[PDB]
């Protein structure tokens, strides 16, 4: 579980970055898309984890 | 897009955001509450003949910061305002929640939301009058569904009849 841990980790980052992009800005249904795909990414690695 | 609707689940702490997606995504349901900081969902689904897919985003009772709720709420297109049926503090709570999505999408005239009082099964532990929440729901121009996560009362209902709103918003654009 080690390895998940980790890409959860390196998807969280991303998270935050996205985060950072999108607060204030002119809106941006690009980034906002990718925001939703890198949560269902961390909510499927965290299922896994959970057997 | 017309084939893919983003709905926002949005409420206090456990009123039951988490178990109604679950339920809904893959007809599971558990007694724990584990709480919630950011998940989210894709399903394929036939809404009214047409095969689309839903977008859930199931967010935190209380978001630690500001932004991260903003960035959040303003990436939806609906929302499923929830509450427990049993707990009034969480039903008084929908009031600034609603407040918070408008502010974010102050550019969309009528903001595709339903009002779902969560936890039917509980009926004999209720806090929220029906006629209160219905009476809400209705000065704010929006259904008002009361389902159980747990029993699946109502629970396709709130997710389909949301969907069928943002269609609606989407097709007079
Ligand atoms: N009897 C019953 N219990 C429910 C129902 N919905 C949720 N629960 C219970 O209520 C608790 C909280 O549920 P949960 O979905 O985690 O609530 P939440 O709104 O996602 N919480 P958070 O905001 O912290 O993420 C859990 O113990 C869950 O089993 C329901 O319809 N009926
Ligand atoms: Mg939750």
């Amino acid at each position: 579980q080690a390895g998940i841990k980790e890409e959860i980790r390196r998807q969280e980052f991303l998270l935050n970055s996205l985060h950072r992009d999108l607060q204030g800005g002119i809106k941006d249904l690009s980034k906002e898309h990718r925001l939703w795909e890198v949560l269902r990414i961390l909510t499927a690695l965290r299922r896994k984890l959970r057997e | 897009s017309l084939a893919l609707h983003k709905v926002i689940m949005v409420g206090s702490g456990g009123v039951g955001k988490s178990a109604l997606t679950l339920q809904f995504m893959y007809d599971e349901f558990v007694e724990d509450y584990e709480p919630t900081k950011a998940d989210s969902y894709r399903k394929k689904v036939v809404l009214d003949g047409e095969e689309v897919q839903i977008d859930i985003l199931d967010t935190a009772g209380l978001e630690d910061y500001a932004a991260i709720r903003d960035n959040y709420f303003r990436s939806g297109e609906g929302f499923l305002l929830v509450f427990s049926i049993t707990e009034h503090e969480s039903f008084t709570a929908t009031a600034e929640f609603r407040e918070q999505i408008l502010r974010v999408k102050a550019e969309e005239d009528k903001i595709p939301l339903l009002v779902v009082g969560n936890k039917s099964d509980l009926e004999e532990r209720r806090q929220v009058p029906v006629e209160e929440a219905r009476s809400k729901a209705e000065e704010w121009g929006v259904q008002y569904v009361e389902t159980s996560a747990k029993t699946r009362a109502n629970v396709d209902k709130v997710f389909f009849d949301l969907m069928r709103e943002i269609r609606t918003k989407k097709m007079s654009e």
